[PDB]
């Protein structure tokens, strides 16, 4: 419930589905820091269908 | 783009001279001649209206005219994924 | 200036002035229904590269593998004498080596192109 | 034993199912652990540092190689049974981790590279050995072609360690037309004051050490670490690093050298400070890789390294693999997975771990202070090695360096042991399944040798005195 | 060893600001090969040696492997996306 | 190994200065490898000819700066078809 | 015939670097794959020129014959993308070009000396201002060819690496099958 902290205590990210939309992906971001995830079984449904 | 050389009238007149030693239509040096003169159109003369007639306009046309020469994302990627590319 | 260089120089001459002879003489008249691919004489629209099967994309790829284990062979027939039976063995073993692959592609069914429809062998069931 | 195990896999495999792809894994698991204690008597063949070329000059046998080849095939042990055995039976755990037809041939034909890199006597051997291991690795890279990733990742690889190969062959192809040679022992001490090769040896071992990712080329290769699946990362990260770094010790040509001190100093900088602001495990994983490379490369500059490396490798490696089975047993208990093939991928997924399962996160708090180099655990002793080497010729600068290195990098080695022993809201109670004996087994004697190895120190020493000197 | 110094030397360049195609960047790894072979082999007429030839051999057969990895990698990196961008990698 | 191996299957051309290097090397040990630098010096020399290089550098330098006839049995560049006339 | 039989070598060179900068600039990347066959009928040239036609013939039976034929055959077979060389995309890349272009073209002719002085490691890069004396002798009696010096020590003294290029090939067959193929 808390906010993440990441190692230095920055802010961090909490990560579930809610990531997987439609206005984050293709966002513009560090691959270190990006949380769109094109693997998700949620992006991925119907994929060479 | 269609190439376009600007050459002398002297130049251009002596190839198409000898040009014209082929058996085939090739451009004429009275056709170079003719380049240097613009349409005169007589003031009292018998136009299309006289006919009835509206000559249709050449931007218009020009696509249809010229068709068999003419050279020929971010959705359509989302959307390949959905499909087969390679099978058994 | 041998025989094999100026045959090797003439044979692009003759094939550039049949070309030519071609142009000069025949008569040239396009025209956009002249112009049209022949599909057997209607017009089909523009498509998508059609789906291919792997079997296709396998058959060239494997080629350069299999091209490449037999030119290999060359410096052995080449020197065959001079190595004669060490190298016998030597290249005997080359040979089993690249037939364990071959066993592989053979077994895997590699280059089988599998008609995806197959009849129906179910049998047909009545619930009474 | 190895190309027999290549050849009657291939065989055997062709003539399976899919099906029994975990079986076949683990048999070739047990044949290693065979090859491994009816073999080792070999050993004695390297008594007091006898040495043996092989193969009309090719190969180079000694104990250091052989010492290598011995944990090469102990790690493929222990990765492979990774494969063979379900850490769970359910549903889920299938799809998380099912092993792919031809995966175990790949990693049989790569162990096979990277022991031949091991073994190079002449370039040419080396260079086939490298492009075998290279190919074999992007090959695993894609296996996984479900994954967007994944095949990103591979042709990533390809490209980028195709020019380093390209870089690598240019090398040996000078040094061939300044000396008529391809091996490094016709350089002599009359031939290294003569002639000036720094620029050759120096482009060879940037060419080689780019491809393990040092910096300022190291962000290339920690995205393939990201992207890929795990169970493929835990192999692909380790084995290159290992045969790269085994070659440059045993071949010593860059002692010495400004470009290699000026790049170790770089990697051990980049790797402690952009392992900062990680919140991705692999990604923090993989800037603790680069900067262990790092502590190694600074090895590449003093004649009689050996004893450290020997240590610091074998250590690296265990910690290395054990960190990795934890992460992979901690997937059990994290509210959500983000994907089959990283079923984990955020560090705050482990949040409250201990409440989960408590000796899982002493495990944890083991390799972790063994990373950071908390004596009596291994990575100490690992780290007093490689001090001692580099004090004794003249590495001040370097020395200070690492020191702050490794403050710096102990920051996020505790970020996952902080969130893992903070709390969460909804605890276990009880579950019927458990995980498997096999793996759990393993895990805990890696978890066992990190703590006691320092045991064995001066006994180690003692056999080290009479194989080494 | 100039011509192949220069094709080695251009195919890099090509390869490094590519920014059009991927097939490119196939193309400049494979000519880069050519001209590291063609400076091996001069030296090797040059010093009347067999080693460099050797090695000239050997670097055309694993040039062809690789080639065969590569497409097949890229054919699999097709397989689910349907196109390859002027990114494509 | 193909070290010392020709493209004919022989000797390579700089063989005899490798192996008058490598006896030099074998009976000397490392306090004492440099009494082996003349040798190693020859080889550089047969695979890189740049003393010899040089020494025709001044040779020619010389040359070209002379009006001076020279009287020495020449040298004649004939074509191949005439390899042998007269 | 000497002036052009002369710089044959040169034209080999001059006829390359313009090969590179046409597969570099082709619109259609097949037309890239072409030019890259032409740049190895080049390579092909200036090595009989140098006295190696059997790699003459092995280059063209190999890297056209095969490695080029896959190249068009993936091409013709896969959506490919391309965009044409401009200014707006293109221009950005010339300061960082030319400073790579004499940096790496100087050390690559620099790295073959052995001259303390930097200067002189690159000046002797051009100094081949002589010709090379061939003798002869009697010493071989044997018919003996580069392709059979190459199959006798390939196949004696270095069989080892033979029989490691035969594990490179198994995987070349392997790999592509694991990757290309879907079981079951
Ligand atoms: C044998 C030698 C070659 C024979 C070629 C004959 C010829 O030119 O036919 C043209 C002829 C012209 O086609 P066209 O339909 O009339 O199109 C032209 C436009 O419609 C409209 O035509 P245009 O007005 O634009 O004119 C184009 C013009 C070209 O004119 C110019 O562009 C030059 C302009 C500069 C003029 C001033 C120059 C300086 C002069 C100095 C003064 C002298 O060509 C000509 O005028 C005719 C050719 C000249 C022959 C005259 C000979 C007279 C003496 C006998 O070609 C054809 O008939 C098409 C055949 C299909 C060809 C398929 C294969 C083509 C690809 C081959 C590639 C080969 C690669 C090999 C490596
Ligand atoms: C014995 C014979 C050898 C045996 C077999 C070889 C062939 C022999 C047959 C020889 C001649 C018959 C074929 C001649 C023939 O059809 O062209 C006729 C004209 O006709 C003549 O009046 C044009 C004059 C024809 C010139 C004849 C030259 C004969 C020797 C050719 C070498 C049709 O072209 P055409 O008028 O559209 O004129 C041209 C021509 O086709 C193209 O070159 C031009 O570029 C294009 O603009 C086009 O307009
Ligand atoms: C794939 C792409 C394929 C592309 C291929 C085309 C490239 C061709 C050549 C490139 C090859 C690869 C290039 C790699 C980067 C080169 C950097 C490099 O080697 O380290 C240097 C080069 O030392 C030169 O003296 C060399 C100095 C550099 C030469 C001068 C620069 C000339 C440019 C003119 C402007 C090696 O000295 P080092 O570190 O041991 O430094 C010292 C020092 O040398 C000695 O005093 C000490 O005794 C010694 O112990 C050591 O501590
Ligand atoms: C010097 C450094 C070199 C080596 C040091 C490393 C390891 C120590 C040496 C050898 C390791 C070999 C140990 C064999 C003895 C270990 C041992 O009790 O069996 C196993 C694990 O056994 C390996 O998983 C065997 C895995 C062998 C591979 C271990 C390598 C690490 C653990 O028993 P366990 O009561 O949980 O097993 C039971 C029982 O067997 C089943 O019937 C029950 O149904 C099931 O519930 C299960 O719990
Ligand atoms: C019955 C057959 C069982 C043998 C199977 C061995 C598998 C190796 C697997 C994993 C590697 C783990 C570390 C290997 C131990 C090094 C031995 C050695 O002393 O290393 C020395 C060289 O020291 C070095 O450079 C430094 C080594 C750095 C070790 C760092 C870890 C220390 C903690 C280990 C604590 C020991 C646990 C004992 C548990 C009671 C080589 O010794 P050696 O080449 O003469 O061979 C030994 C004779 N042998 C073949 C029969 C076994
Ligand atoms: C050996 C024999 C070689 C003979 C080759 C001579 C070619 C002469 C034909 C010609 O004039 O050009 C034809 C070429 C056709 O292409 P185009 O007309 O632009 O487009 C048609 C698409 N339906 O039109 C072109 O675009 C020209 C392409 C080649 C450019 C050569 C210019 C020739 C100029 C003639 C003087
Ligand atoms: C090991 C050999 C030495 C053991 C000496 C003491 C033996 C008995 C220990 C003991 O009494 O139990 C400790 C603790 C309590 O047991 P228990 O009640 O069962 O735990 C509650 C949930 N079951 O058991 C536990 O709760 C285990 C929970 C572990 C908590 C993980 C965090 C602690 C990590 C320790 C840091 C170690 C770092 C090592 C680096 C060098 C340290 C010098
Ligand atoms: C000079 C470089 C190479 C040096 C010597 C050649 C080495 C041997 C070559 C082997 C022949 C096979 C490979 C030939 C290369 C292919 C050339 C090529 O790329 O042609 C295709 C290309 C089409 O591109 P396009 O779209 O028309 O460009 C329009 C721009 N406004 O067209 C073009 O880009 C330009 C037009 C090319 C016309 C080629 C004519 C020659 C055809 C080959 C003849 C071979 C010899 C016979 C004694
Ligand atoms: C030669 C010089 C060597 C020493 C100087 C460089 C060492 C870098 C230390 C890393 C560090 O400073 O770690 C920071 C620590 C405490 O961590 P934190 O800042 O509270 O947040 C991180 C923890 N969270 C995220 C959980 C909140 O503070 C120190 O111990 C600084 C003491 C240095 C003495 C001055």
């Amino acid at each position: 419930d808390p906010i993440p902290s990441g190692a230095l205590g920055q802010k961090v990210p909490h990560v579930d589905e809610s990531h997987q939309d439609l206005l984050f992906r293709t966002s513009h971001m560090v691959e270190d820091l990006e949380t769109y995830d094109e693997d998700s079984p949620i992006n991925t449904s119907d994929a060479n269908t | 783009e269609v190439r376009h050389i600007e050459l002398p009238k002297a130049l251009y007149q002596a190839y198409t001279k000898a040009t014209q030693a082929i058996w085939w239509p090739t451009y004429s040096p009275d056709q170079v001649e003719r380049q240097f003169l613009s349409q005169k159109i007589d003031p009292s003369a018998k136009t299309f209206n006289d006919l009835d007639l509206t000559p249709m306009e050449l931007p218009d046309l020009m696509f249809k005219l010229i068709r068999p020469y003419r050279v020929n994302v971010s959705q359509l990627e989302n959307k390949e994924k959905t499909f087969v590319h390679i099978l058994d | 200036m041998n025989t094999f260089i100026i045959f090797i120089i003439l044979i692009p001459i003759v094939g550039f002035a049949l070309l030519a002879v071609n142009i000069l003489l025949a008569v040239y008249k396009p025209y956009n229904e002249k112009l049209g691919a022949f599909e057997c004489g209607l017009t089909s629209f523009n498509q998508t590269r059609l789906a291919f099967n792997a079997a296709f994309i396998l058959v060239a790829i494997l080629f350069l593998p299999f091209d490449l284990e037999i030119s290999t062979l060359l410096p052995y027939v080449m020197s065959i004498y001079l190595v004669s039976n060490y190298g016998f063995t030597i290249v005997l073993l080359f040979l089993l080596i690249l037939i364990i692959g071959f066993v592989y592609e053979i077994n895997t069914n590699a280059l089988k192109i599998n008609k995806h429809n197959k009849p129906n062998t179910d049998s047909l069931i009545y619930k009474l | 034993m190895l190309i027999l195990a290549i050849i009657s896999l291939i065989t055997f495999v062709s003539m399976s199912k899919l099906s029994d792809n975990r079986a076949i894994i683990r048999l070739i698991n047990i044949y290693l652990i065979l090859v491994l204690v009816l073999d080792s008597f070999l050993y004695l063949l390297f008594l007091n540092n006898q040495t043996y070329t092989v193969m009309g000059e090719l190969l180079i046998f000694n104990s250091f190689t052989f010492y290598i080849d011995m944990l090469i095939y102990f790690i493929m042990i222990v990765i492979s049974s990774l494969y063979g055995y379900n850490l769970y039976n359910n549903n889920l755990y299938k799809t998380l981790f099912e092993p792919k037809k031809e995966l175990i041939i790949l990693f049989l034909i790569n162990i096979l590279g990277a022991l031949l890199i091991v073994h190079s006597n002449d370039f040419i051997t080396l260079f086939v050995a490298i492009e075998l291991q290279s190919y074999s690795i992007y090959l695993i890279t894609a296996i996984y072609n479900s994954s967007y990733k994944a095949s990103k990742a591979s042709m990533l690889y390809f490209f980028m360690g195709g020019i380093l190969s390209i870089l690598i062959a240019y090398s040996i192809n000078t040094y061939y037309s300044v000396l008529n040679s391809y091996t490094l022992h016709s350089l002599d001490s009359l031939i290294i004051n003569t002639l000036d090769l720094n620029l050759i040896l120096i482009a060879l071992s940037l060419g080689l050490l780019f491809k393990i990712g040092i910096a300022p080329l190291h962000k290339w290769l920690i995205s393939i670490y990201e992207n890929t699946p795990i169970l493929i990362t835990i192999y692909i990260s380790l084995i290159p690093k290992i045969s790269i770094l085994s070659y440059l010790v045993l071949s010593n040509i860059s002692i010495n050298s400004l470009v290699i001190s000026i790049l170790a100093i770089l990697t051990l900088l980049v790797g402690s400070v952009g392992g900062l602001l990680q919140i991705k495990i692999k990604r923090l994983l993989a800037f603790s890789g680069l900067t262990n490379a790092g502590y190694m490369m600074l090895l590449l500059l003093l004649n009689n390294n050996e004893f450290s490396y020997l240590y610091y490798i074998t250590q690296y490696s265990i910690s290395h693999l054990a960190i990795f089975m934890i992460i992979i047993f901690s997937i059990y208990y994290i509210n959500y997975i983000n994907n089959q093939y990283n079923p984990i991928i955020y560090v705050n997924q482990l949040k409250g771990l201990i409440h989960d399962n408590a000796y899982l996160v002493l495990s944890m708090a083991i390799v972790v202070f063994s990373f950071i180099g908390i004596p009596p655990l291994l990575g100490f002793f690992g780290k007093l090695n490689i001090l001692m080497s580099i004090l004794n010729n003249g590495y001040y600068f370097i020395s200070i360096v690492l020191i702050v290195a490794s403050l710096i990098s102990a920051l996020y080695y505790l970020y996952l042991l902080n969130v893992s022993i903070q709390d969460k809201n909804n605890i276990l109670i009880n579950s019927n399944e458990t995980v498997s004996s096999v793996l759990s087994y393993i895990l805990s004697s890696l978890i066992i040798l990190i703590t006691f190895g320092f045991i064995y120190n001066s006994l180690i020493i003692d056999i080290f005195n009479v194989y080494f000197n | 060893m100039f011509i192949g110094t220069i094709i080695l030397v251009l195919s890099f360049l090509g390869f490094v600001f590519n920014r059009r195609n991927i097939i490119l960047a196939f193309i400049c790894l494979e000519t880069m090969l050519l001209g590291i072979n063609l400076i091996l082999l001069r030296n090797s007429v040059l010093f009347d040696d067999i080693s460099g030839s050797l090695f000239a051999i050997v670097i055309i057969i694993l040039a062809g492997v690789e080639s065969a990895i590569g497409l097949s990698l890229l054919v699999s990196y097709y397989r689910l996306r349907g196109v390859i961008n002027s990114y494509g990698i | 190994t193909a070290a010392g191996i020709s493209l004919t299957g022989g000797r390579n051309r700089c063989f005899s200065e490798w192996q008058s290097f490598m006896h030099c090397t074998a009976k000397t040990d490392a306090k004492s490898r440099a009494q082996c630098l003349p040798n190693f010096e020859d080889y550089m020399e047969c695979l890189h000819h740049t003393k010899e290089k040089a020494r025709l550098r001044e040779i020619e330098s010389v040359l070209k700066q002379k009006k001076e006839g020279l009287e020495a049995p020449p040298v004649k560049v004939i074509p191949v078809k005439a390899i042998g006339l007269v | 015939m000497m002036y052009l039989t002369y710089y044959f070598i040169e034209i080999t060179i001059f006829l390359a670097i313009l090969c590179t900068i046409f597969i570099i600039s082709a619109k259609n990347p097949m037309v890239s794959i072409l030019y890259m066959i032409a740049l190895f009928v080049i390579a092909a040239m200036y090595l009989y020129l140098i006295g190696l036609g059997i790699f003459s013939l092995l280059y063209i039976m190999i890297y056209i014959g095969a490695i080029a034929v896959l190249f068009l055959f993936i091409i013709t077979l896969l959506d490919i993308n391309s965009t044409e060389l401009s200014v707006k995309s293109n221009i950005r890349d010339l300061p960082l070009v030319l400073i790579s272009l004499i940096v790496l073209t100087i050390s690559g002719l620099m790295i073959y000396s052995n001259d303390s002085i930097l200067i002189n490691k690159l000046l002797e890069a051009f100094g081949n201002d002589y010709n090379t004396i061939i003798t002869q002798d009697w010493f071989n009696i044997e018919n003996t060819t580069l392709l059979t010096t190459i199959g006798n020590v390939l196949l004696t003294n270095n069989a080892f690496i033979l029989l490691v290029l035969a594990i490179v090939l198994l995987l070349g067959i392997i790999g592509p099958i694991s990757i290309t193929m879907k079981h079951k």
